[PDB]
């Protein structure tokens, strides 16, 4: 009878010394109460305020102010003739070029 | 590298010109942080001989953290003052040799030539 | 179903005097316990 | 009295205890008054009073 | 051992480490480094068994030669320079033959064979003594001769130090030859950033004694000198366990712990002198020395290996060792990182 | 702590209070041989302290509250069980013999530790030396195995090489139906299960091996039945002895000192008895070792260490 | 950044001075409101990121990676309860302060501003992760597992350190926001052909790259379920975060360098997936779809578009959350049989029907099911990688049908068919267990809702 041991414990089972178990706890209102924190703080205050955070987010990297500032540009060079967007980021006349 | 700074000067662990320093201030988080090691002596001190780790022996925790704290303000302070001699060493040897540092000039990017390379 | 924990069959392989035991280092018994010898 | 001997840490070694609260006490009060010596000799070595 | 005897002995080796460390003459060096034999064989043979008596012949054998390697440099420096002045030594002979004495001393490779040796057939104390009260006095003479000492000589004494010390302790059970190899690649690690900054040097000196006494303190507090009674610890003291987990994990130079502190400044310092290869290839040799420290720490803390019906019988009892500094040299061995700018007390 | 080599260097020696009252005298003899109350008849005339024979709950009677612990934290044996089923597959016989050696090295070193802190002898009744005929008897009878023996060899060439023998070492000759006949009158049912050849093999192994190894290192009074009766004569045959034989003679103050400090350290003492041997009868696996460990710390008075604990009622932890 | 740092130090107080029944409860709450918390660092910009001091900040592709990991944490105490319910309290408290410091580690570690403070915490991370794998695994080869997850890692990482030295030598500071403008072309020379690969290799290990995946499949099914959540969701995406700072540098030397990385990956997504088609342990077959779905951001990153790298990103954190769920599931049926074999226990949505809707959405969001971020992220990969060459809608659609048929596979061999008959003890659902898996899977189905706040610094 090699190296003296405990037997393998029987697979327990929740349901059995409490069948209102939630799972967290074998003492039952430690269950309970792991069940109300992990479903407020869980649900009731990252998932619905977390999602009422995320949808009213101040304008997420500008990307509703380039659309008006867009709105302003464009506006200003419709009727001024100028076209929409040059192909030159920027001004040509103040890079110097390696001279060939 | 800077052993003959101390070479006129030997086996002084403050110099005299380490008092025209300010000194660490005894809020200082490294200083805090060597606190910690000696709050984390002293537990571990209580953990190895089976005392309760956080009720037994507070005078033995507090003589680990001021001892701690004791040494490190003069390690912290000496740390400060190698420091300044380093910056101070390298700025004389930079301003006693004008031609070994020239001073550059700053060409703005229309002038500089970057080679692109497109990512497709 | 439980946490496996070494062995008998897992824990003499650190019992010899090397590690790794090859043709050389096979007749090596390990040291005494209190590294005192017989007077012989 | 439940130990059936007498503990080495039965009663608390006041002469100890007396040291390290002196020597924890003494460190302390040197420590700011070396500290208390320096911002001063700061203060003096570059005028900022 | 007389303790009046003891006081004297040991307080007679400190005595050669400090005649070396203060000293400004060749003699006096070498005086040192005889007292420091001479005081130390006593300390190896506390016990009087044959397994000391030969680690005590060995010893004797290899630090009498690299005495008298030591002293011929002496001599061939008073030739060539007329001088006695512990400084650069003016002759590539006697600098060739003051590192091969010196790194004999040290037990750095090719000159290695002797501390697996040494280091099993003494008490833990000794070897303590011996791992980290003997690398200070070779370390000094190291310190003051790098202005001569040859560039491809101490890189190859360090590198060769360092994979024959990782290659060493992976085929070992015993706790005090893995400690020796341990320190034949930890001293590669040193020697190896010497002559680019030896205050990396001291640095790294300075780390590896910390994590080597704590190492020896915590086989002292267990009293285990084999893996596999050191795998016993968690059924007796489970919190030593915690810390010869955290401190083998130090000693294999993982972040965020303070033995990676040494290495990392090696690296730093040799890739600003342009060597590359160099310390990857320390860094990749390593992972050996991590690898049987990992050994250990599955051996000791993350698994549990079984034990005995007598550790019943020691649970009853608590130790009454003297764990002289173990929580503040278990302290300073792992959680020292978030002060490695500290290192510049040591330039 | 209380000593150490300061308390050597400040004058402490300890052949200073070694007087002529300060003999270690270990009492043996068989199951049954009456010696239980000799020994304890000759610590009242010689002012000695007699200890009592180290069973499982010897370490427990020393550390705690002195009481008896569960037998699942101590020993892990019976010698009820060893009586009824001695060739048992659990292995209980060398399991019980190796727990009663790991108490009996205790003792010795509780007897030593006496005798050279106090300069009182120890009267001990079957020490380390006198240990092993116990294991032969049972190996002779078949009780356990030769890798049994083995393990027991090994333990005890690395911890009986560093104490000393006792002085004085009294044996009692009682014959095997006279064993029996005690037996019977005691009245302990598991005890009544011995067999002859055990006592035979007890008996063997002290007169032939035991006593003859013993006899120039110390110094044998081996006595009958009826002479064991009367104490008198015992203790007027001690107080007549040249002591010349054995290691005892040649100590100074360096050597018992350490010795004494050995021995006042107990898990040094007991620092060899838990060698990694993996050997069946006393291999403990891994969960069930967790388990004991476990609900040992949760014991009162033995949470922390011995002057630590609120639930026993001990004051000024925060000082401490 | 030193808002979130400190009250994940102060969980350990919170759980070492706790109750020995509330030590759950109190780590569970706390750290459900620092995740809460994590939601202050959208606030982001279309041209700056969000930069707290000289040591930390925070730019849109670490922002979701914080949210997740400091999401995921509540989420691993809830799953790692129940098979530590025996355990003493005294090494539950280190299990929970292992997957604490591992968290503290993650958060610095993805704000890290500088990159040796990167590394730092990068390669910290290791030690409790090793710790939770080799200790609180449950079979024998959870110390291989360890052998191989470390020694992996160290050997891509250890000259990750060298190059990182050397950049700091060179440009001056490993600042990520000084070098964006210090950044300097690496020309084509051997020198910077290793360095480009000692920059990499680390990531590459553990993304994982192909033919370097093999420390994965023994990591993830050796590990406890915190091990398994927190190297599917986050310690895979190390690699990500930290080749997406490092080809910043490595321009452009990439375009000819990323050749091998590319093809290693895109047949490599192809044999892993065809791996999961065949794995007997339903746990294997998870970790072969993680490095399968990793190589898609391996290829992302590599080609280094914008429509690519916020592909990789949606893909990170989809990946993140659909993987840590199917590990959660996995783990459901094995507290039940005790064996981590998909062909033991079948026919399981006649036994746990709400169950089997969770492993049904699982599985869709496994197979890239629109609209959900996991087809967000997996289209504009295959975009992106159409755009680089037109070829590689071969080696993506192909994949895309692999994908599919191990996720219903799984869904078929698990939960559908008859029954095991010798099998009854199937308990029904527990509360933990359904609340774990939705709260893996409606964060993941809102996140549809508003995906733009996880598609990087470049949206
Ligand atoms: C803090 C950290 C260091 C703590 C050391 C002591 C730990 C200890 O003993 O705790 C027990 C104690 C509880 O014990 P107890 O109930 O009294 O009795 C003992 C038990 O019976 C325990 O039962 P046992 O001992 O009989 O057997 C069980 C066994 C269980 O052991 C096992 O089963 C074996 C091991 C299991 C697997 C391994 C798990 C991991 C363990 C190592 C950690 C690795 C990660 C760390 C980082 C990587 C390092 C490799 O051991 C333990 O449970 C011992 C507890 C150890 C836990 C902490 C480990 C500390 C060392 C490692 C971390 C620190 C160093 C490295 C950090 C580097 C940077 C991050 O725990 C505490 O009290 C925790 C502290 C809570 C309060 C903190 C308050 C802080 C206040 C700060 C402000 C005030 C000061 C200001 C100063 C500055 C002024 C300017
Ligand atoms: C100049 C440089 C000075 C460097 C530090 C020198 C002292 C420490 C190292 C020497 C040593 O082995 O000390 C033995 C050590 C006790 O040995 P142990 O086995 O570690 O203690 C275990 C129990 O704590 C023993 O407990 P106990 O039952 O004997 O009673 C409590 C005991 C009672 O002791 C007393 O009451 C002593 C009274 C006399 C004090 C001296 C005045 C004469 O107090 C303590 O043990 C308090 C904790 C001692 C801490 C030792 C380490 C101190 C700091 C070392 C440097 C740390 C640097 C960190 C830097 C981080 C960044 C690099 O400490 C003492 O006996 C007194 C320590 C006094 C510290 C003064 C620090 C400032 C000096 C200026
Ligand atoms: C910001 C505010 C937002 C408010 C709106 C919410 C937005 C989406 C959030 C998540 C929605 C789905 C959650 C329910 C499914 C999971 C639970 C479950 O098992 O349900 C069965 C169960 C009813 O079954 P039972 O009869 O009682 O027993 C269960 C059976 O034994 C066994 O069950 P079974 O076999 O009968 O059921 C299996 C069956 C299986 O059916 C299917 O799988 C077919 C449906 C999916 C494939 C086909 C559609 C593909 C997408 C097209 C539709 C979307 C786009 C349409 C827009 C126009 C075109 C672009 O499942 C369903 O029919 C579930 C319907 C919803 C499926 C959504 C898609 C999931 C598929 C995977 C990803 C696909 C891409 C991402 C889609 C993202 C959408 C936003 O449902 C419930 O008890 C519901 C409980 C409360 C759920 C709350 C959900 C929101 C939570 C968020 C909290 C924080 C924010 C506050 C808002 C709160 C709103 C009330
Ligand atoms: C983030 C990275 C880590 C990942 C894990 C995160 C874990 C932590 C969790 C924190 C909280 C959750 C974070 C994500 C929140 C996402 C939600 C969100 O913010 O949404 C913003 C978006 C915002 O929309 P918007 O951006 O267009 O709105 C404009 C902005 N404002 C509001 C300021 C004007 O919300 C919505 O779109 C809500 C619309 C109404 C509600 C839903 C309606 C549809 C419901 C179904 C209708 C029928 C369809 C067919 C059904 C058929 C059957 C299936
Ligand atoms: C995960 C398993 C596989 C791991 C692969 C890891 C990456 C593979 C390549 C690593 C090379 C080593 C680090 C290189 C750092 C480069 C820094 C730099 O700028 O170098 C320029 C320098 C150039 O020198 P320099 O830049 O100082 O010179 C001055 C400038 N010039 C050139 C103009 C004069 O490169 C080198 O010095 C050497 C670079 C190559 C190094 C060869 C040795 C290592 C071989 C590969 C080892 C791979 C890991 C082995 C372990 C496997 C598992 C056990
Ligand atoms: C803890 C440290 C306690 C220090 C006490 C005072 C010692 C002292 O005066 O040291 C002087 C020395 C600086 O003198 P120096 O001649 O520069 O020596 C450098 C050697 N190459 O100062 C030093 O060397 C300070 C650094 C010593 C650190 C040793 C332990 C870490
Ligand atoms: C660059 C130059 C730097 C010079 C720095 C000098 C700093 C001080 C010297 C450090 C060098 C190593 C010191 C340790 C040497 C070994 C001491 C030793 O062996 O002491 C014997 C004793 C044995 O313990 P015991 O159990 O009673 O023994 C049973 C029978 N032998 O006890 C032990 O074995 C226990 C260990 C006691 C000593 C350990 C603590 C001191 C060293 C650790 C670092 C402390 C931090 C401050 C200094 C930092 C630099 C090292
Ligand atoms: C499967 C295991 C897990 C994964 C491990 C990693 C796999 C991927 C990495 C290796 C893949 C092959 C090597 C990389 C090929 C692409 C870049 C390259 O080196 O091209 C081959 C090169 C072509 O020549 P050329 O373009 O002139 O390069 C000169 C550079 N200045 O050819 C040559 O110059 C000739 C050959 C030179 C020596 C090559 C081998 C050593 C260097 C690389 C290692
Ligand atoms: N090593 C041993 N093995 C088995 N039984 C022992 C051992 N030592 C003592 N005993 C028993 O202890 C008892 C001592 O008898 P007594 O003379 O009454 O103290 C008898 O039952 C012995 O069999």
């Amino acid at each position: 009878l090699r190296w003296q041991e405990d037997p393998e414990p029987e697979d327990e089972n929740l349901y059995e010394k409490n069948p209102d178990s939630h799972g967290y706890d074998k003492d039952p209102a430690v269950d309970v109460w792991n069940m109300r924190v992990v479903f407020f703080f869980g649900f009731s205050i990252v998932l619905v305020l977390g999602s009422t955070f995320v949808a009213y987010l101040p304008d997420y990297r500008m990307q509703e102010w380039a659309r008006r500032e867009a709105e302003r540009l464009v506006k200003y060079r419709e009727a001024h003739g100028l076209p929409l967007m040059e192909s030159n980021c920027f001004d040509p006349s103040k890079i110097q070029l390696p001279e060939d | 590298m800077m052993t003959g700074r101390q070479a006129r000067a030997p086996l002084q662990f403050l110099p005299d010109e380490a008092r025209s320093l300010p000194p660490p201030k005894l809020t200082d988080p490294r200083l805090a942080y060597i606190g910690f090691l000696g709050y984390c002596s002293g537990l571990i001190d209580n953990a190895i001989r089976r005392r309760p780790v956080l009720s037994a022996g507070l005078h033995r925790q507090f003589l680990y953290i001021t001892s701690f704290v004791f040494v490190g303000y003069y390690l912290l302070k000496r740390q400060d003052y190698m420091y300044a001699v380093r910056d101070h060493d390298m700025f004389s040897y930079i301003k006693s040799h004008p031609e070994d540092f020239p001073e550059k000039d700053k060409k703005t990017y229309r002038e500089v030539f970057e080679e692109f390379h497109p990512v497709r | 179903a439980r946490q496996w924990q070494p062995d008998v069959e897992w824990a003499e392989q650190y019992g010899g005097a090397v590690m790794y035991p090859t043709k050389e280092t096979a007749h090596w018994k390990p040291p005494p316990w209190n590294d005192v010898d017989p007077p012989k | 009295k439940f130990y059936i001997q007498e503990p080495p840490h039965g009663s608390p070694n006041w002469l100890k205890v007396g040291l390290t609260l002196g020597t924890s006490a003494f460190l302390w009060i040197y420590l700011i008054k070396q500290h208390n010596e320096d911002v001063l000799e700061y203060k003096r070595r570059n005028g900022l009073e | 051992m007389n303790p009046i005897i003891l006081i004297i002995i040991l307080m007679t080796v400190m005595l050669g480490t400090i005649i070396v460390m203060i000293s400004t003459h060749w003699l006096l060096i070498w005086i040192g480094f005889e007292m420091n034999m001479l005081a130390i064989i006593p300390i190896m043979m506390k016990k009087h068994n044959p397994r000391a008596t030969e680690a005590s012949t060995k010893y004797f054998l290899t630090q009498s030669t690299a005495s008298m390697l030591l002293m011929m440099a002496i001599i061939i420096n008073l030739m060539f320079s007329g001088q006695w002045t512990v400084m650069k030594l003016f002759n590539p002979m006697a600098s060739m033959l003051m590192t091969m004495a010196l790194a004999m001393k040290l037990g750095m490779a090719p000159f290695h064979f002797w501390v697996p040796e040494v280091t099993q057939g003494i008490p833990l104390s000794s070897g303590l003594i011996l791992l980290t009260w003997q690398k200070l006095a070779p370390m000094s003479v190291l310190y003051q001769i790098l202005p001569s000492i040859n560039l491809d000589l101490i890189l190859t004494l360090s590198i060769l130090s360092i994979t024959i010390g990782g290659w060493g302790g992976l085929n070992q059970t015993q706790l005090r030859k893995i400690m020796a190899y341990s320190s034949i690649a930890h001293m590669g690690w040193m020697t190896a950033v010497l002559l680019y900054n030896p205050t990396m040097t001291l640095l790294n000196l300075i780390i590896y004694i910390i994590m080597t006494s704590t190492m020896f303190t915590l086989f002292m507090a267990n009293s285990t000198t084999t893996t596999l009674s050191l795998s016993h610890t968690w059924n007796k003291a489970p919190i030593m366990t915690i810390l010869v987990l955290i401190t083998l994990l130090s000693m294999g130079g993982l972040p965020p712990l303070s033995g990676f502190m040494p290495k990392w400044m090696i690296i730093q310092e040799m890739t600003k002198n342009d060597s590359i290869i160099l310390p990857t290839l320390m860094a990749i040799t390593a992972l050996l020395n991590l690898y049987f420290y990992m050994r250990l720490t599955y051996s000791t803390a993350l698994t549990m290996f079984p034990s005995t019906n007598n550790m019943k019988m020691k649970w009853q009892f608590p130790t009454t060792k003297r764990m002289t500094l173990l929580p503040t040299m278990t302290v300073l061995s792992t959680m020292l990182l978030p002060l490695t700018p500290i290192l510049s007390i040591l330039e | 702590l209380q000593y150490g080599p300061l308390a050597y260097i400040l004058g402490e020696k300890t052949t200073k209070k070694m007087t002529e009252n300060s003999k270690l005298i270990t009492v043996d003899g068989n199951i049954c041989s009456g010696k239980s109350k000799l020994a304890k008849e000759v610590a009242e005339k010689l002012g000695l302290k007699h200890f009592p024979e180290a069973g499982i709950h010897y370490a427990d009677s020393t550390t705690g509250d002195g009481k008896p612990l569960p037998v699942r934290f101590s020993g892990n044996c019976s010698l009820e069980k060893f009586y009824d089923d001695p060739k048992s597959n659990d292995g209980n016989s060398y399991r019980l013999q190796a727990w009663l050696y790991a108490s009996r090295l205790l003792q010795y070193a509780d007897a030593l530790e006496h005798l050279l802190s106090t300069g009182q002898g120890v009267v001990l009744e079957r020490s380390i030396y006198s240990d092993f005929v116990f294991l032969e008897a049972m190996y002779r009878q078949g009780f356990i195995r030769k890798q049994c023996v083995d393990h027991y060899n090994q333990v005890k060439k690395v911890t009986v090489c560093e104490y000393l023998p006792p002085h004085v070492v009294i044996y009692v000759d009682v014959p095997v139906s006279e064993v029996q006949s005690r037996i019977q009158k005691k009245g302990n049912p598991h005890e009544m299960k011995i067999t002859s050849a055990y006592l035979q093999d007890i008996e063997n192994v002290y007169k032939g091996t035991f006593l003859p190894e013993m006899s120039e290192k110390c110094e044998v009074l081996q006595y009958s039945a009826w002479e064991a009766e009367d104490a008198e004569k015992v203790v007027e045959d001690i107080q007549y002895l040249k002591y010349d034989k054995g290691p005892w003679l040649d100590q100074d103050d360096r050597k018992l000192h350490n010795l004494r400090m050995l021995v006042q350290d107990k898990l040094e003492v007991l620092n060899y008895t838990s060698i990694p041997v993996f050997l069946p009868e006393v291999t403990i696996g891994a969960h069930q070792s967790d388990r004991v460990f476990q609900e040992f710390t949760e014991l009162p008075g033995r949470k922390y260490r011995a002057g630590y604990n609120e639930d026993v009622g001990d004051k000024w932890i925060w000082l401490k | 950044m030193l808002k979130y740092i400190i009250p994940t130090m102060m969980l350990m107080p919170l759980t070492w001075l706790s109750k020995n029944s509330m030590i759950w409860i109190n780590t569970t709450l706390h750290s459900l409101l620092i995740s809460l918390t994590s939601l202050l660092l959208l606030n982001q910009f279309g041209d700056n990121s969000l930069n707290f001091s000289l040591t930390f900040f925070s730019d849109s592709l670490s922002t979701p990676l914080l949210i997740l990991t400091m999401w995921l944490l509540p989420l691993m105490l809830m799953a790692s309860q129940h098979h530590l319910s025996k355990e003493n309290l005294a090494r539950k408290k280190l299990f929970i302060s292992m997957l604490i410091l591992l968290q503290l580690f993650l958060i610095m570690t993805f704000t890290a501003t500088e990159l040796i403070f990167f590394y730092i915490m990068f390669e910290a991370t290791l030690v409790p992760t090793l710790i939770i794998i080799t200790r609180w695994g449950n079979q024998t080869e959870r110390l291989n597992a360890g052998l191989y997850f470390l020694f992996y890692t160290l050997a891509g990482s250890l000259p990750l350190l060298v190059a990182l030295i050397y950049i700091q030598n060179t440009m001056g500071s490993l600042n990520f926001l000084i070098l964006q403008y210090w950044v300097q072309p690496m020309p084509n020379s051997w020198s910077n052909t290793f360095m480009w690969l000692a920059c990499m290799m680390a990531f590459m290990v553990k993304m994982p790259l192909y033919g370097l995946h093999l420390w994965l499949p023994k990591a993830h099914v050796e590990a406890p379920i915190a091990g398994s959540m927190v190297l599917a969701a986050i310690l895979l995406k190390l690699g990500g975060y930290g080749m997406m700072r490092i080809t910043l540098l490595l321009n452009p030397i990439t375009d000819f360098m990323a050749y091998p990385f590319i093809m290693l990956s895109l047949w490599g997504m192809i044999m892993t997936s065809s791996i999961c088609l065949r794995q007997t342990d339903l746990k294997s077959l998870i970790a072969y779809s993680s490095v399968s779905h990793m190589a898609l951001v391996i290829v992302a990153i590599l080609i280094q578009t914008p429509w690519s790298y916020m592909g990789a990103t949606a893909l990170m954190i989809a990946h993140g959350l659909t993987s840590s769920m199917l590990f959660c599931l996995a783990n459901s049926n094995y507290e039940r049989v005790h064996s981590r074999t998909m062909i033991l226990a079948r026919g399981l949505q006649t036994l746990l029907p709400l169950m089997a809707a969770w492993w049904l959405l699982a599985s869709l969001t496994n197979l890239a099911l629109p609209p959900s971020i996991n087809l967000i992220g997996e289209l504009f990969v295959v975009m992106s990688t159409f755009s680089w060459s037109n070829i590689t809608i071969i080696l993506m659609g192909l994949n895309m049908v692999i994908t599919a048929l191990y996720s219903l596979y799984m869904l078929i061999t698990t939960q559908r068919g008859k029954h095991t008959h010798h099998i009854n003890n199937i308990l029904p659902s527990f509360t933990r267990e359904n609340a774990l898996m939705s709260l893996h899977m409606l964060p993941l189905l809102l996140l549809s809702l508003n995906p733009k706040i996880i598609l990087g610094p470049l949206y």
